[PDB]
């Protein structure tokens, strides 16, 4: 179950063999970040280090108390020493908190891993603050959506698809402070 | 691309060792080729002038001439760089009178004065040693009436005075490409036609290595083959086309890959223009 | 006749033959030149008069590199083969780590990629280079001149970077054993008994560069 | 019939005719009394004939070395061996004065021109710089009361160096292979005492100061000289594609020389960066080491046969040796040598060093 | 021939203020594409600590991207990272194996077919010509998709600086195909996390090695294509200085020539007059 | 205007012109360094588009026709 | 260099002046034609250096 | 600009003094005795001055001098034509030159 | 091209020294102060180099 003992820094070692001695190695992701899963550490007692992230910004890094995640099965929230977890996320809002302040992101789905050494970190698409959504087109939208069902079975589902994530939004702009 | 009538001079203008006397040659070969076909009327008689050159140069012609027969219409007039300046001077017009003789008759004639460049150094010895003061790198102020008096002499007359003809081809050497010069800008205004031979197209493999954006018949299609008047056409500005197209891709910037067939059909047209020497086609 | 003018004057410096005395003139002739420009009339003259040239750049004059011999142009062919034995044995290996250090350096100046063959030839070529360079008004004899170069083209100032190799030759001359330039001056070249010598003496001195 | 010189670069591109006229074009210190030097040993040994050496207006000094260097190669027997001699020496060297330096020229023709016409054999006959010539007789015509031509030369330069060359013949009865050396002034080729002399000459061999300036010698232009023995019915159809192909492949990397200086080669097509790896390649294998240039050189010269140096370059044309470095192809004999000094290249970038010590410096024995 | 070298300082001038202009036009592309470079080299770092990182894997198949530019500008880039394609391509083979070679940019199918045609099987280009997203970079890994590997690798340039272009290997294992099977030693590196999906572990590891797929794609024609500005700007910078270079040797020869040229008329002159007087 | 000059320059300026075309020349003379890099719209740098965009504003104030002079 | 690319007649449309190429002598529907037409070539041949 | 040198060697030679001298445009001393040669007939030089050039400027050039009386200094003013610097009148000039001051814009 | 706080701490403190070298060569002369206001500084050789 152990066939290839990979690694960066097998990697190395092998491809000097291989290429002309003139090249030096290419790099590797592992070499570009410092925080790993496994490393024992970065909990801190009370607050835990959260990295919410999308393909186009890094919209939190620093260290929250509790992060409510939207999960597939329903809201679950993270405190510091949480388990780990792979966490598929449906199109809710992610609730960062810090203590009395708190910042509520709609995300569109997409995972959140918490890593065994507390460290959140949120991967979604588009992650828009409630404060730039309107709720006026929300079911302009949702209501076209609750009509066109066709026998499309590929439309099957990004109608579904289409038809949860403002369900979902509708229900998340009735309730702020 | 730059045909030539009967009765028309034609400038065989390039730097050295660039295929001057081959084309020259080989237009006095060809019509050795053509006179055995054609009727006694219409037969072309070829005067070669040799102006400064050395006498092997021209011992290597005449040995060229009679081993291909063209001896039988050529006279050769030979003016080589031991003689005297008035000798080489006087020779371009010596032989255009030789030649005069068959278009005066109503005969053809074909007169190439190879280096005319070399009659004007030899006229210009004369002239600054009879004291005659110099003008543009010291030449005397006639020098272009020196060359528009003989060229001028290259015609195609009436049929009321015979209907012969006689075609000129001056060669005249440039120095590095410098066609600005004084005696060679004195003979592109004389000459209708100009054939530009280029060095660095004779070393790409394009010989004889001819500048077709450069080279001018001011005759044009009136007085060529209809045979190729239909077909070279598209030849002419299928090459117009492959010039500007081959700057470009001499970069390597980027690809129309519609103008990459205008520049795959041209490569095929100039290796199709490509020749071996005396052999005359 | 301005060609003649300069040839029937530098052909009067002659090395004669011994039934005439043997008797010897050396000429230097000088040419300023403009803007470099070795092509110009009287500089191409007197080139094919002379035997060589000693070229002049002034780039390499206004990089410090006094005196500014350009290298690859500066010739002297009747002069090679009459030169000292000594000398002619370590500058062999100088002229060509200077023929290499031009070519590697017409290659890559500017940091595309390094090779550590070629940061070899990078790091000793600028080490033979401000070795070469001396100051005016005080000429070296050619006994001190060949162990300064033999401290070079061999090991013995590698670890002195590049700028303290001008006070490392003062640290070369001057701390090495007097007598070994008396021996290489009066042998002509570097016998082996003296190779290993200088090797020895190279050894025990103390460079500045640490 | 071909000359054989044993200089790759003379014997590919521009290759000497036996009775030819031959002129090599320099423009001081780019190397013409090397390769006039270097065909005296080459040629003139196995010529089997007389050969003259007309030293018109060069060194004095260049007087006494190929005069003691022809005693020591038993070309010029002193003492009463002297009629076994195979060289007449005539200097007019460049402390005579300007009526000296005009004239010298037509006594070494005399002495050429009596072994081809009376004695009726093959002649050598070397001119350092007939250039010389008309400079000396242009010092002259200003005194001689005459309009000056172009540049400042005397009106009558053409025919006074046509008078002169047109005796430099094979004729019927005897030949003479002339090797002429030609200085060209301020580097101009289109200066008129070079320019003349273009139309006089079988053969003429350019030689470049910016050849010579990348270290490549002899300093031949490729694409400058020419031959009319390159003809495909004198020297036969595979050694004429092959100096064309060199010729060809020399002249589209002359063409591509103004983007890799600005652009640089990563700009280029792959189709032309062989072109151009390919013609680094035929550049370097051009140049040779000479058998008189290994005094100052230190290099051993090489003798290159005409059949080496076709096979050699046909295999660069083809592809064959894409594999060696560029820099193996510099200042080697033939396509042997190149994979000898390939090897030597690839060897050395390993063992370099490992010499401390039990080698012969040892402080005692 | 004194025009000749007049009209050569007319196009040296001109390329080297077109060469100019290209340094800084690369130059304000590089700053305004450092602020999306930055931004989306966050979302690499959680799948790297997931999956880990391991480029020498012994896959049956592997799918090989050598993202390069469109523009060719770029001074042995797109050279640069074809020579380390086969770098790799020769080193993750052990047991000759199914290779499909991609390429994203125009100048990666005109050089990726000169050392392997026979695998060169995708041609993604056009691609940084309004800009690059994610959406776009999902469409580039679902064509990727439909070839099912056991590995992927990507090879781009690293935009570190404006100086450095460390390339990079960046690998993504196929869901179960190896990916779990390099993770279970003495156990599993994976099962310490609690699966929250909606199906299967096994089902969740499809759906998250995509999204592996189409972040680190993402992110590699980001920074690849922030490093082929900061390379055409260093290469723009060496050829104006070699514009400038020339252009200084053409005003000495065209100042020599100005200089010569009228002592060549002048001569002409007093030759014309010393013959009348 | 970068050749045409007036060595006795602005003292026999008009007043009131003086203070308005001495920043004239200074917004045309950085303008020239910036122009025949106006080929580059669509590639801009924000500062360098605002020397381009006001030394194009400029030139056109410049222009005249001809026989009325104001 | 009109003549080469095959326009014919080859007249330098920006070398070739008037002096009927005054407005109040051809009217200003020809001197304006004429002034932008002459503009769209200038335009050209400084774009002509970049395109090139 | 003799006549400046002659005023100029009274303050040296009789008060003794460290004179300053400004020849504006030592270019156009070089550029009116080129032209006095050629109207007195000689033939022009290269590029087209005076034959004499190099005694024209050295026969002003070396009355500027220190001796042991006292001292000229000359600033003077040098325009280099065509901006070219290996013209023969700044080429000439600056053989003399100990020193230049260049201001800039 | 790319920022003043780009580069390195030492070649800024190369710019914060040749800046102040830049303006000290600055000077000014008894001739203009009947015009400028600022009065003249005859500067001694030995206060330059020591101030430099
Ligand atoms: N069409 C051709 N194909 C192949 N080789 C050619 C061709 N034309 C000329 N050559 C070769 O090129 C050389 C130069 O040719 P040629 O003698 O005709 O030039 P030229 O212009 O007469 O030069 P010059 O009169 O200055 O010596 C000749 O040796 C000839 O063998
Ligand atoms: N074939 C060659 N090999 C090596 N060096 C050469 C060669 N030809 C010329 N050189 C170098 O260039 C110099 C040119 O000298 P020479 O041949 O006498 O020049 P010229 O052409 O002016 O007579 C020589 O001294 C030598 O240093
Ligand atoms: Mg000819
Ligand atoms: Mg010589």
């Amino acid at each position: 179950e152990a066939a290839a003992p990979a690694g960066p820094k097998e990697f190395t070692e092998v491809w000097n063999k291989k290429a002309p001695s003139t090249l030096i190695v290419p790099e590797f992701p592992s070499n570009y970040t410092a925080v790993k899963a496994v490393g024992e550490g970065q909990v801190h007692g009370d607050a835990f280090p959260v990295n919410f992230y999308t393909p186009h910004s890094i919209l939190s890094q620093a260290q929250k108390d509790t992060v409510v995640l939207p999960g597939v099965d329903g809201y679950f929230g993270v405190k510091a020493s949480h388990v780990p977890t792979i966490a598929q996320l449906k199109p809710g809002v992610v609730e960062l908190h810090s203590g009395a302040e708190s910042e509520k992101f709609f995300v569109s789905g997409g995972f959140a891993f918490v890593h065994p050494n507390g460290v959140t970190d949120i991967c979604v698409l588009e992650a828009a603050t409630l404060d730039q959504v309107d709720p006026a087109a929300v079911k302009s939208a949702l209501a076209a959506a609750s009509a066109a069902q066709p026998t499309d079975e590929f439309e099957q589902a990004a109608n579904r698809a289409a038809i949860e994530l403002y369900s979902a939004l509708e229900s998340a702009v009735e309730a702020k402070a | 691309l730059v045909p030539i009538g009967r009765g028309q001079r034609e400038l065989i203008i390039g730097d050295r060792q660039t295929g001057k006397t081959a084309v020259a040659i080989d237009a006095i070969i060809h019509q050795k080729n053509c006179n055995e076909q054609v009727p006694k009327a219409q037969r072309v008689y070829c005067v070669y002038v040799a102006v400064g050159q050395k006498r092997s140069t021209v011992a290597q012609l005449v040995k060229l001439f009679t081993q291909t027969g063209a001896m039988r219409y050529t006279i050769m007039v030979s003016a080589t760089a031991s003689d005297a300046a008035p000798l080489q001077f006087l020779a371009p017009y010596s032989g255009c009178a030789m030649a005069e003789y068959f278009r005066d008759t109503g005969k053809h004639g074909l007169i190439i004065y190879d280096d005319l460049s070399k009659q004007s150094v030899a006229y210009r010895q004369m002239s600054l040693l009879l004291r005659r003061p110099p003008g543009r790198e010291a030449f005397p102020g006639d020098v272009f009436y020196l060359h528009s008096r003989l060229l001028e002499r290259a015609a195609k007359l009436s049929k009321e005075l015979g209907g012969g003809s006689l075609t000129a081809f001056p060669v005249i050497e440039t120095q590095a490409g410098d066609v600005s010069a004084y005696i060679a800008t004195n003979v592109i205004s004389i000459t209708d036609g100009q054939i530009f031979l280029e060095t660095e197209l004779f070393y790409k493999g394009i010989r004889p290595a001819l500048n077709v954006g450069l080279s001018v018949s001011r005759v044009g299609s009136a007085a060529q083959f209809p045979g190729m008047k239909q077909v070279a056409g598209t030849l002419k500005l299928e090459l117009a086309q492959y010039r500007e197209v081959a700057a470009f891709a001499q970069f390597g910037s980027d690809l129309d890959a519609a103008t990459q067939y205008v520049l795959e059909r041209g490569a095929r047209l100039t290796e199709m223009l490509k020749q071996k020497q005396f052999a005359p086609i | 006749d301005v060609f003649y003018l300069h040839s029937r004057l530098l052909e009067r410096a002659a090395k004669l033959s011994k039934e005439l005395g043997g008797g010897s003139l050396t000429a230097f002739p000088v040419i300023e030149t403009q803007a470099g420009d070795v092509s110009a009339y009287i500089a191409t003259n007197v080139i094919s008069i002379t035997d060589g040239q000693i070229f002049l750049e002034t780039e390499l004059f206004y990089k410090g590199i006094r005196p500014a011999l350009n290298v690859g142009l500066s010739v002297s062919r009747v002069g090679s083969a009459a030169q000292f034995p000594g000398m002619k044995q370590v500058a062999g290996t100088l002229k060509l780590e200077l023929a290499q250090y031009r070519e590697v350096a017409a290659f890559a100046q500017f940091g595309s990629d390094l090779d550590a063959a070629t940061q070899y030839v990078l790091e000793r070529g600028a080490r033979l280079t401000e070795m070469l360079k001396q100051k005016q008004f005080a000429p070296i004899p050619i006994e001190r001149q060949t162990v300064a170069v033999y401290a070079a083209t061999k090991g013995f100032l590698d670890k002195v970077r590049v700028q303290d190799i001008v006070a490392a030759e003062e640290a070369v001359i001057s701390q090495v054993n007097p007598a070994v330039f008396k021996i290489l001056k009066a042998n002509g070249k570097i016998t082996p008994a003296l190779d290993a010598h200088l090797k020895a003496e190279l050894r025990k001195v103390k460079l500045p560069g640490a | 019939e071909i000359l054989v010189t044993g200089i790759k670069v003379v014997d590919l591109l521009a290759p000497y005719q036996r009775g030819g006229k031959i002129g090599l074009f320099g423009g001081a210190g780019v190397g013409k009394t090397v390769l006039i030097m270097e065909l005296i040993n080459n040629v003139a040994k196995a010529h089997g004939g007389f050969s003259v050496f007309a030293g018109v207006g060069e060194r004095t000094r260049e007087g006494n070395d190929l005069y003691r260097e022809m005693i020591e190669s038993g070309v010029i027997k002193l003492g009463a061996e002297r009629g076994n001699s195979k060289c007449t020496l005539v200097y007019g060297q460049m402390n005579e004065p300007p009526g000296a330096r005009a004239r010298v020229a037509l006594t070494g023709l005399t002495v050429a021109e009596y072994f081809r016409d009376i004695e009726g054999q093959d002649v050598l006959l070397f001119v350092d710089n007939i250039f010389r010539f008309t400079q000396a007789n242009s010092e002259v015509s200003a005194l001689l009361g005459r309009i000056p031509s172009a540049v400042g030369y005397q009106p009558t330069l053409a025919t006074d160096l046509g008078g002169l060359q047109e005796r430099i013949t094979t004729t019927t009865k005897g030949s003479i292979t002339s090797v002429q050396a030609v200085y060209v002034p301020a580097d101009d080729l289109t200066d008129p005492a070079p320019a003349t002399t273009f139309a006089h000459l079988d053969a003429t061999t350019v030689l470049s100061r910016s050849i010579a300036e990348l270290g490549i010698y002899p300093a031949v232009d490729p694409l400058d000289s020419t031959s009319r023995m390159l003809n495909p019915n004198v020297i036969g159809a595979e050694h004429y594609n092959v100096a064309r192909g060199v010729q060809k492949v020399l002249q589209d990397y002359k063409n591509l020389q103004d983007i890799i200086a600005i652009l640089g080669m990563d700009e280029l097509s792959e189709e032309d960066k062989l072109t151009v790896a390919r013609a680094r390649k035929i550049q370097r294998f051009l140049s040779q080491p000479f058998q008189v240039a290994e005094v100052f050189t230190g290099t051993p010269g090489k003798y290159v046969d005409l059949a080496d140096t076709i096979s050699g370059f046909q295999g660069v044309l083809t592809g064959k040796y894409d594999d060696l470095p560029e820099m193996a192809f510099y200042m080697v004999g033939d396509i042997k040598e190149v994979k000898e000094k390939a090897d030597k290249m690839a060897k050395d970038i390993a063992s370099r060093k490992e010499a401390d010590n039990k080698k012969v410096s040892e402080e005692l024995k | 021939s004194n025009q000749a070298v007049k009209q050569r300082i007319r196009a040296i001038k001109n390329i080297g203020k077109i060469t100019k202009a290209m340094k800084m036009v690369a130059a304000s592309k590089m700053k305004n594409a450092q602020i999306a470079v930055e931004q989306s080299r966050g979302l690499v770092d959680p799948f790297v600590r997931l999956f880990g990182d391991f480029p020498a894997v012994n896959s049956n198949k592997s799918v090989v991207v050598a993202v390069t530019s469109d523009k060719g500008l770029c001074g042995g880039l797109n050279s640069n990272i074809t020579k380390y394609t086969r770098a790799t391509l020769a080193t993750t083979e052990s047991e000759g194996k199914d290779v499909v070679v991609v390429s994203i940019g125009d100048k990666g199918r005109s050089q990726l077919t000169r050392i392997e045609s026979q695998r060169y099987q995708l041609a993604i280009a056009d691609t940084y010509k309004v800009r690059v997203t994610f959406g776009q970079a999902s469409l580039i890994v679902e064509e990727l998709i439909k070839h099912n590997p056991q590995s992927y690798q990507i090879l781009f340039n690293k935009f570190r600086s404006a100086i450095s272009f460390k390339p990079t290997v960046a690998t993504i294992l196929s869901p179960d195909l190896l990916e779990k099977q390099l993770e279970d030693v003495t156990g599993n590196s994976l099962d310490a996390y609690d699966i929250e999906a909606s199906h299967e572990r096994s089902d969740v590891l499809r759906d998250l090695t995509e999204f592996h797929l189409g972040v680190t794609l993402y992110n590699a024609m980001l920074e690849n294509n922030c490093s082929e500005h900061a390379s055409r700007m260093s290469a723009m910078e060496n050829s104006t200085k070699s514009a400038g270079e020339m252009l200084g040797k053409l005003t000495l020869d065209y100042n020599r020539k100005r200089q010569a040229t009228i002592t060549t008329e002048l001569i002409e002159i007093i030759a014309g007059a010393s013959a009348l007087m």
